[PDB]
């Protein structure tokens, strides 16, 4: 979408994969951020940021 | 009591894009984008405080040749100049078994 | 790719997902059956019977 609109997709993909936060072992930090991406995840939210920024 | 963290992101113009203010702004100032105000809302619901950095490597980097010794937005957790990554990256178990991950937010 | 050939896909995946082997809450045998999946990962033969059937 940012013009030039010189480039273009070809193929159907070619793959599946996941992006997802990340925490070093042992942190405390993981699960309870965890917990709150889950509540995104659930609630929808990500539907307004891919909105917002695509 | 108060306790404080450091958050790497990185500059993929979907996802963080840098403001006009760019001079002397704070990182968590300096930046808009998917990867902020998702990183601003999981701070809304968990509370921590943080601050945004960029990966000091300034990219997604190589393992190290034989040693698999990590790259550097990697090695910024596990060797402690940050303690989260929110970004961009790819789950796979060759990163799974060093690091944790949530689960993910996007597919593609 | 059956012998009637007279049907075919449009388009890309539209999404993504995956399966897993499932079966009720705590059932004890099924962490064993989470190993048994993992080493026939490891091994490959996930391709093996797919390399049969398809």
């Amino acid at each position: 979408q940012r013009k030039p609109c010189d480039t273009m997709k070809v193929g159907g993909n070619l793959d599946s994969k996941g992006y997802g936060i990340a925490t070093p072992k042992g942190s405390s930090l993981g699960t309870p951020v965890n917990l709150a991406v889950l509540k995104l995840s659930e609630q929808g939210v990500l539907d307004k940021l891919k909105n917002k920024w695509w | 009591e108060q306790k404080t963290v450091v958050v790497t992101t990185i500059l993929e113009s979907p996802y963080v894009m840098m403001k006009k203010n760019h001079e002397m702004l704070e990182g968590n100032e300096r930046y808009e984008g998917y990867c902020v105000d998702l990183a601003a809302e999981i701070a809304k619901h968990c509370g921590f405080k943080y601050k945004l950095t960029i990966v000091g490597d300034g990219k997604y980097g190589a393992r190290d040749a034989d040693t698999k010794i990590w790259n550097g937005m990697v090695g910024e957790l596990v060797y402690g100049k940050a303690d989260i990554a929110i970004a961009p990256l790819t789950i796979t178990l060759v990163r799974e078994e060093v690091i944790d991950f949530s689960k993910p937010f996007m597919s593609l």
